[PDB]
């Protein structure tokens, strides 16, 4: 919103930018401790694994 | 935490209140009989305290 409220004043402003990064994918697990109890199966050897 | 052979599965919920409380209930505070909080501060050696 600052960006665009900012290149409406180019006569003061320029080259309004940021310096970070934009957010990009990410894959997500959602591991279910259920199955993996009812399969005995110990969530921190699965996090070590990962 | 625990999965029974039912199939029965027990939660926090059914063993434990949970809730947002402070992690030291020691220390309370009452400015003119309504209830605060507040910071008291400690100069270091070798500063102005004004």
């Amino acid at each position: 919103q600052l960006l665009a409220e900012a290149a409406k004043h180019p006569d003061m402003l320029t080259s309004v930018r940021p310096n970070g990064l934009e957010d990009t994918p990410q894959f997500k697990i959602d591991i279910d401790q259920e199955k993996a109890q009812a399969l005995g199966v110990s969530i921190n050897d699965i996090n070590t694994t990962l | 935490l625990k999965v029974n052979q039912d199939g029965s599965r027990v939660l926090l919920r059914d063993v434990a209140k949970i809730e947002l409380g402070g992690e030291n209930y020691d220390i309370i505070a009452e400015f003119n009989g309504q209830p605060a909080s507040g910071l008291g501060i400690k100069l270091a050696t070798g500063a102005n305290a004004l």
